[PDB]
RNA sequence: AAAGGGAAUCCGGUUAAGAUUCCGGAACCUGGAUAUGGAUUCUUCACGGUAACGUAACUGAAUGUGGAGACGUCGGCGCGA
RNA sequence: UGACUGUCUAAUUAAAACAUAGCAUUGCGAUGGUCAGAAAGUGAUGUUGACGCAAUGUGAUUUCUGCCCAGUGCUCUGAAU
RNA sequence: CUUUACUUAUUCAAUGAAGCGGAGCUGGAAUUCAUUUUCCACGUUCUAGCAUUCAAGGUCCCAUUCGGGGCUGAUCCGGGU
């Protein structure tokens, strides 16, 4: 019940992974997943769109 | 003095520059609240004449109220 | 240094949560403040009357200063200057036997509404000055025409506050010499002559301007554009 | 003219100083007394039957105590007028109105010689 | 002699809205400078369910561009929209089903909705289920668009409110029968006391114009002139014609 | 809101009449103070497991996000008292 | 005779009456329709937007709904000394 | 006894009154026609990730105190949300 986590010790409430108690582990996977592609397709878009500039 | 000359310029209250203080003066009034305090008399003559003297105790309030 | 890099923040739309901008274009101010600001836009946009907008023009930095400068020779007693010149009259008159013969002859500015009206009316006002923030503006707005009336030289100057300096008041709203020493009867004819070049001899054509009319800054930009496209 | 940069476009009140109260005359002056002090709490004892068999049995004061105490004033006032140590309060309202107080003390104090040397039993 | 039930429905007492299972107010995103010069994107996060209402609504976050936080604005969802759909909303927004651009920036023939009367009243047009509007004109010169709205109204909006584009989901919803009178129950229940109806002429005359008399008939005239004051309004309000529409 | 949400108390005994309230034993919660043991620390803010995760502990302000609180009705099936 | 389930005259009428789904007509694109308020910087519909809201009639399904716009009502970019 | 122009009265609406109005770098289908007669664009579109600490950087001053304050980053003007 939501006033007995007050009462417990941080290790029940939580996993020693990164969003421990927030998150399930598939979803910090894509989360992880997504934030690596698209941060490089950034930078494969900034490369592209710099090139098409830098052409004409 | 001066409060007769206030005294016979109130009275040409259709003139051009009385017009002109009556628009600007009524805009202002309204965007006041309904019962303010005034800090002063707009019409001190007119206020000396109905009986207020300018010291401590005298107090003067502007109000609008609903016509019809 | 190798241990810091170039970030920047990329402040465009959708992108870099927006910095603190100067935002005081936009502040919701007091009521107070709003109806103070947009009475001096009201009083402005409407055409003003030629009675009022005599006033705005206004003696300017230069023969200002020069007039507070003569003005300020006369200024009126204060109450420990009054104090000391009762005690040296009751002085002369318990022990010294003289009979208003103590004090000399005060040579001062008149100041007060009422008073300077009727000395203006009874000619003896050498030199008017008329407070050009006065509210009402009833109170002065028929002393240029009284003062060209009875010929005396008038100016409308900057500050009721400052008139009110100079007679130990807060606020005086208008002030006058009647009467000033020998030494400064050339200074004041000199500012008689600069003063009356700017109001008493462009009344009759200022009485017949309107002021106002003036339009705001995005208004007048949109007129301006229509005047140059037409 | 230098203009105040506000990052903010909402105009608070200004935190303008508030002083304290300076007063030329006290509000009265007399301060009252202690309107609830030991003997204005602990009223009487109650002696019936029931209140005396908790007495030599409980180890169980039973007292009638004034209807504005609460059970820090009876425990202070037990323990001030009595010189006893109080370990439990336990007070009810009585039908007729007034306020019962069980005052249970310590072991190291007994009750029926607290209540011999307060006069009854 | 009585007050009659049309006119007690202004005093508001039983005739409220039942809005205790509703979401919000389904309302656009307010008009800011980023909707106003170029677009922001937002997520559908929940396609949810309005009580008393016959579309569902979509719950979609934004980002607040001055405050570091979450916006969550609650659209109509069109049909065809989905949960973790991108949708921009702006200016510069691309003609995609979902996004929210003015109806200046979309072709002719673009089919929105909720779509604005005036620019930044947030949706007023298009926004039962099913509905859309059609854009059949553009008037640059005077900043201007002339849609086609639900009812076959012509109407000209400013060419700076903005629309939905796609049809609003649950569309069909009145071709299904509802058979019976518990439908209609759990239908209003959630909506208003406007249910069950009776008949004016099966009332006395006392309750309604159309009632008494030894047989249920109305007596005078059913079409009520526009002038006529409340309580006479029990009828055809202004009717034009009456009769089936045939010619 | 003494029927909704909600921090935490149970058994046994007891009275002419009170008890989840008294007594005896065994608890728990909240608020506060605060010491000792442990833990962490010369890689300053722990370690193991590929991992789901584990542990007696194992810094974390603004701010943000998320969860719990927090939810219909019927039907059969499974488990428990 | 009412399609049905349902509802009502508490205390003489439970019905063939009311409701119903279905059908139809009307008004209204918000500076709005319908309806409140003595007024209001006031309200209900409306946390709404024509698959909606509001006013009526008929009363499931099947099969149909004929003629009459003279009267009365409603309505109309319409007639201009 | 006709029409359309102004905005400040009056009316409506919104927002935590945040980017309004005017003018300013490139670019061109201005054939620069020696002149921006001249218009448009104002950092974000594979993806249910993230975006916050007067901002990193660049530069100047402190009298330097292991830190602080300017300018810029983020064009200027008008305070008409
Ligand atoms: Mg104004
Ligand atoms: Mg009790
Ligand atoms: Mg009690
Ligand atoms: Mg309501
Ligand atoms: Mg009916
Ligand atoms: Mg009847
Ligand atoms: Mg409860
Ligand atoms: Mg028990
Ligand atoms: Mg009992
Ligand atoms: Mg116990
Ligand atoms: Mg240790
Ligand atoms: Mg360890
Ligand atoms: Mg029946
Ligand atoms: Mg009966
Ligand atoms: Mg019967
Ligand atoms: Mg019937
Ligand atoms: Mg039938
Ligand atoms: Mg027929
Ligand atoms: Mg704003």
């Amino acid at each position: 019940r939501p006033r007995q986590y007050a009462t417990v010790s941080k290790t029940h409430k939580t996993v020693s992974r990164a969003y421990g108690g927030s998150r399930c582990a598939n979803c910090v996977k894509e989360r992880i997943i997504r934030a690596f592609l698209i941060e490089e397709q950034k930078i494969v878009k900034k490369v592209v769109k710099e090139q098409t500039e830098a052409a004409k | 003095g001066a409060y007769k000359y206030l005294e016979e310029l109130q009275r040409k209250k259709q003139s051009d520059v009385l017009r002109f203080l009556q628009r600007v003066r009524v805009w202002e009034y309204r965007q006041k609240n309904v019962i303010h305090r005034a800090a002063r008399p707009t019409r001190p003559d007119k206020a000396r004449r109905l009986g207020y003297k300018a010291k401590q105790g005298f107090v003067i309030y502007r109000v609008r109220v609903r016509r019809g | 240094n190798p241990l810091t890099h170039s970030t920047p923040k990329n402040f465009g739309i959708g992108q870099a949560v927006q910095p603190k901008r100067n935002l005081s274009r936009y502040v919701k101010w007091p009521e107070y403040v709003r109806v103070q600001r947009q009475k001096k836009i009201l009083s402005i946009r409407l055409k003003v009357p030629p009675t009022i907008a005599q006033f705005q023009y206004t003696l300017d930095r230069n023969t200002a200063a020069e007039t507070f400068k003569l003005f300020n020779k006369y200024r009126p007693e204060t109450a420990a200057e009054k104090k000391e010149r009762l005690t040296k009259e009751a002085a002369a008159v318990a022990e010294g036997k003289s009979k208003q013969d103590a004090s000399p002859k005060p040579y001062a500015v008149k100041y007060g509404l009422n008073h300077v009206v009727a000395l203006i009316e009874n000619k003896k006002a050498k030199l008017v000055l008329i407070a050009n923030d006065v509210d009402p503006i009833e109170l002065v707005v028929f002393l240029p025409a009284l003062c060209k009336k009875m010929g005396v030289p008038y100016a409308i100057v900057k500050g009721k506050a400052r008139l009110g300096t100079l007679v130990n008041q807060k606020t005086s709203a208008v002030a006058a010499l009647t009467e000033v020493r020998a030494e400064d009867e050339a200074a004041l004819a000199k500012l008689v002559s600069t003063i009356d070049a700017n109001f008493a001899d462009k009344y009759d054509e200022v009485k017949k301007h309107w002021g106002g009319g003036i339009l705001g800054n995005k208004a007048q930009a949109k007129m301006d554009k229509r005047a140059k496209n037409s | 003219k230098a203009l105040k940069v506000r990052t903010s476009a909402t105009f608070r009140l200004p935190k303008t100083l508030k002083l304290a109260r300076a007063p030329k005359y006290a509000s009265k002056a007399v301060p009252h007394y202690n309107r609830l002090d030991s003997y204005k709490v602990i009223e009487q004892p109650i002696t019936s039957e029931t209140a005396m068999k908790k007495v030599e049995d409980g180890n169980i004061l039973v007292f009638q105590v004034s209807m504005k105490a609460n059970k820090y004033q009876i425990k202070k006032a037990v323990k001030e007028l009595y010189e006893v140590d109080v370990l439990k309060v336990n007070t009810l309202v009585r039908p007729n109105g007034t306020k019962k107080a069980y005052v249970r003390l310590t072991a190291d104090y007994d009750a029926l010689d607290i209540a011999n040397r307060i006069g009854y039993i | 002699g009585r007050v009659i039930r049309n006119q007690r429905k202004g005093a508001g007492s039983i005739f409220t809205s039942h809005t205790r299972l509703r979401q919000g107010a389904a309302k656009l995103r307010t008009l800011d400078y980023a909707e106003r010069h170029g677009y922001i994107r937002g997520i559908v996060k929940q396609i949810v369910h309005d009580s008393g209402r016959g579309a569902p609504l979509a719950k979609v976050v934004f980002r607040d561009p001055y405050k570091y936080r979450l916006r969550e604005e609650i659209f109509i969802a069109n049909e065809g929209v989905h949960t973790g759909q991108f949708i921009y909303a702006g200016k510069k927004a691309s003609l995609n089903v979902g996004n929210v651009l003015p109806l200046g920036s979309v072709p002719e023939g673009t089919i929105v909705s909720n779509v604005e009367e005036k620019p930044g009243d947030r949706g007023a047009l298009a926004r039962a289920s099913g509905n859309y509007v059609i854009i059949i004109g553009h008037n640059p010169d005077e900043n201007k668009t002339r849609v086609r709205l639900p009812s076959g109204a012509k109407k000209v909006i400013s060419s700076d409110a903005r629309g939905v584009i796609g049809v609003i989901a649950g569309g069909g919803r009145v071709d299904k029968p509802l058979l019976k009178a518990g439908r209609a129950f759990h239908k209003y229940r959630l909506k208003r006391n406007s249910w069950p109806k009776t008949r004016g002429v099966a009332m006395n005359p006392v309750d309604h114009p159309h009632g008494g008399g030894n047989h249920q008939h109305i007596g005078k005239a059913s079409t009520i002139s526009r002038g006529a004051v409340s309580g006479q309004k029990a009828g055809l309000i202004a009717a034009r014609r009456t009769g089936l529409l045939r010619g």
